[PDB]
């Protein structure tokens, strides 16, 4: 899975 | 009503984001933010990942 964001 | 699929599975971090699991389908709200899209799934409108979904074009 990707980054979550900020 | 454009709808998007969940890539992966996104568990809700703050008040505005929605919780999904993937594979769930999804109504896309708005997609003007690139990090977060607005999505619509039941009773619920709020925020996910962008990167979490796919839109549904053929």
């Amino acid at each position: 899975p990707p980054p979550v964001p900020p | 009503k454009e709808l998007v699929l969940a890539l992966y599975d996104y568990q809700e971090k703050s008040p505005r984001e929605v919780t999904m699991k993937k594979g769930d389908i999804l109504t896309l709200l708005n997609s003007t933010n690139k990090d977060w899209w607005k999505v619509e799934v039941n009773d619920r409108q709020g925020f996910v990942p962008a990167a979490y979904v796919k839109k549904l074009d053929p």
